[PDB]
This record gives C-alpha cells, structure tokens and sequence, in this order.
C-alpha cells in the first residue's frame, strides 16, 4: 500500500494517467487517485470482497463502496441519537435496581442496538414476513426491551429471563411497513 | 496421384463413401484409409465407382486458382488454391505487415453443369463455405471430436491501442491465470461434471 513498492515517487503526484473508468473517469492525477482510494477503503469501514468468483456480484459491491455512505438527513440523525439514549438508560436501570447483572452488560457495545434496528427496518421495506433472532447472554434484556418491544412489567416479575423466548411487532417510522420479530430459546452451551 | 511401374505419373479419383452420416473424427479416419491403401496398392474396383462430387488442390505447387474440366456423371468440381500472401506483399517486413493487420487468403472455385445447376445456387454454396471457416459452432464441433480442452480462437477485427494500453492488458492476463487458472486444468481422470453443483464463471 506504499507508492515506493510500485516504483512511483512524490514527483508523479501532479502528472495525469489513464485509469480505465475508475471514479467514472478515463484520466485522473495520482493525487486524486490516492484521495479516492483512501476515502473508500481506509476510514471507518473495511471491506473484503475480491475473493468472490462471480463478476456481476463483485461489481455490485465495488460500485456501492466507491460511491460512499450517503449524507443522512437531520431527522435520520436525531432518530439514531434517540436509540443510543434508550440503550444507555436501560443499562443504568439494570446496574442500579438489580445485582449480579455485570456479567450481562452491553457497556462498550451500545451500537449493536442501532445496527439490529437498521437491518429489521430494511427488511420491512422489502416486504418480508418475519425476522428470527438467535444470540447469547450479553445484551439479551436490552434486545427484549428496545428491539422486540416487550414492556418493563413483563421482563421483571423452571428457568431465568436470559434463556426464554418472546414475540413482538416492528412498525416503520418513515414508511408503511410492518414485520414480526421472534427470539429463540437456548442453553448456556455456546 | 500414383506413379506407374514405368515411372510416368497418372492421376485417378478414389471415393470416400456415405459422407453425410459422419462427424469429423469418422471423416478423418475414412480419408486416411484411402490414402494408406493407395500407397501400398490395395484399392479395388468398387473404390473407383459412384463419385457424386470432387475436390482438387492446385495450391500444393503454389497456383493461385484454376478453371478445371468436369467429367461425365457429376454436377460440380471444387478447386482449392494457394494459402500465401498476395505477390504485392511478398517482399515486405514481418514487422510492417504485423502493424497493419494483413492476413493470408485462400481462393476457392466451383465449375458446374449449367443444364441442372444455376449460377445463384453456385454463389450461395461458396458463401456458406466462407461463413463456416470463420464460425464459432463449426470450430466447437471439431475441438469436441478431437478432445481439445481449450476454447477455440474466435474471429474479430483488430482494435486500436487507445484508452488502457495493450501492455496493461497483457499484465492483467498474467494475473488472471496465476489466480483462477486452476478452474480449467486437466485434473479429473474421468470426463465427468456433477450435474447438481453450480459451474463457476471462467470468462477471465
Ligand atoms: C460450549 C461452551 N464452552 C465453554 C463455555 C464457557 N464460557 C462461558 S462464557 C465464555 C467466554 C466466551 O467469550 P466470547 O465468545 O469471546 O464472548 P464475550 O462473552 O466476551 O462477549 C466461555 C468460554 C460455554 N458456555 N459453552
């Protein structure tokens, strides 16, 4: 990934080269080529896709990754902040009102809640029928309250809460889609 | 052409029979049978009877084309001329010819009886022969019969050295074979492809 390994120097940065439709252009400078490659493959998202054998499915991923993340609206931005607020509020309630819950904490990994919400919402817009979730202990009660949609009364009242299954509905904030959400039962055996 | 006991050369026409029921492998065997038996004097009377159409090759010596005679009993005779460059290019460099994109040609003739075959039919016949010798399906059938594992070379026009340079394109071909060349390798001792499994793309 160093320009020295490919026999290129600082003296080539403002010279123009044929690039064969990279960034939807025929010609480009080395300075511009390096900018685009770093914006696409070296910031907050790292991708592995070039091992795929089909040419059509390799090109689909390439075009989306090199176009970049779309700039989100203000409304969208405030909806992401409200989910993070809920996640952190519930962690605080669990740690203060009950004991021996430090094992099951999601502190450090609160972005899980907005990731799972993004996927379930995208599925509702595609027109699909249900999402089935399987997972271990860490973050389970947080997922029951913020993703499945159970009331607090239902959660806090044989076996424990950390192993039983549940069902619920997910409506879509900025659309007209609905989808069922289910959580499966499991033992401690990973 | 078989020489006599005296020494004088004398041409005679032998026949490959029932040719409309043969694939290329069968055709090649039948051909080499007639040539073999002629060289060791074991042709019979039946080998010289029943010819419907004939083929001659003046191009062997280097003649460009001929107007040959038609023997009684048949309707057409086909002649194959020389496969050299034209005489106007026979003193040019290999480098200059390669730059321009100059190929070799073959000239083919048809001499027919006009009482039963019309000119439009003879022209359509030569057009079909031209198409076949450049056709994808024709060369697929020959390769299949002789058990050649590669795809045949295809017919195309020369492209100009513009946009992505041709040297860049040759380096991308070396990377393709080093990465994906195992997908077309002679690794299976049976001529077997499992019909259930999906076949990977190897256009690269
Ligand atoms: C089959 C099985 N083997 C071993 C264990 C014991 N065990 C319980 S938690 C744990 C650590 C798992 O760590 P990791 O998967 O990295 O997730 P983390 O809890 O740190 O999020 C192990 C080994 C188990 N529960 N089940």
């Amino acid at each position: 990934l160093d320009i020295e390994t490919h026999n290129l120097t600082i003296w080539d940065l403002d010279r123009t080269f044929n690039v064969g439709g990279f960034g939807g252009k025929e010609t480009m400078t080395l300075r511009e080529v390096l900018s685009r490659l770093r914006a696409a493959y070296t910031l907050k998202v790292g991708s592995e896709y070039t091992h795929i054998l089909d040419r059509d499915e390799r090109t689909w991923l390439q075009d989306r990754l090199e176009a970049g993340m779309p700039k989100p609206t203000q409304a969208e931005q405030k909806y992401i902040l409200q989910k993070l607020n809920a996640a952190e509020a519930f962690e605080n309630f669990l740690q203060t009102k009950y004991v021996g819950q430090k094992r099951f904490s999601l502190e450090g990994a609160e972005a899980l809640i907005p990731l799972m919400d993004s996927a379930i919402d995208t599925a509702a817009g595609q027109g699909l029928d249900e999402v089935v979730i399987g997972m271990p202990h860490r973050g389970r009660l947080n997922v029951l309250f913020n993703i499945v949609g159970k009331p607090l009364a239902s959660i806090f009242n044989g076996d424990v809460k950390y192993h039983l299954g549940s069902e619920g509905q997910h409506l879509q904030m900025f659309g007209d889609g609905e989808i069922k959400v289910s959580l499966t039962a499991n033992p401690s055996h990973l | 052409d078989l020489p006599q006991k005296d020494g004088s050369r004398a041409l005679v026409v032998a026949a490959i029979k029932e040719t409309e029921k043969m694939n290329f492998s069968e055709f090649l065997a039948a051909y080499e049978d007639i040539v073999a038996r002629s060289r060791k004097g074991k042709l019979t009377m039946d080998d010289y009877q029943g010819v419907t159409v004939s083929l001659t090759n003046p191009g062997g010596i280097g003649t460009r084309h001929s107007v040959p005679r038609l023997t009684k009993g048949q309707g057409t005779i086909i002649g194959v001329g020389s496969m050299d460059y034209p005489a106007e290019f026979q003193g040019a460099s290999e480098d200059r010819l390669a730059e321009l994109g100059v190929g070799k040609l073959v000239t083919i003739t048809s001499t027919y009886d006009h009482r039963v075959i019309q000119g439009a039919v003879s022209g359509e016949f030569l057009r079909t022969m031209s198409r076949l010798l450049t056709d994808d399906s024709f060369w697929d059938e020959i390769f299949d019969a002789m058990n050649v594992p590669y795809t045949p070379m295809r017919w195309a026009q020369d492209v100009p050295n513009t946009g992505v340079d041709k040297n860049t394109r040759v380096m991308q071909l070396i990377e393709a074979y080093r990465s994906r060349g195992h997908l077309i390798a002679d690794t299976n001792p049976l001529s077997w492809v499992q019909p259930g499994m999906p076949v990977p793309d190897h256009r690269d």
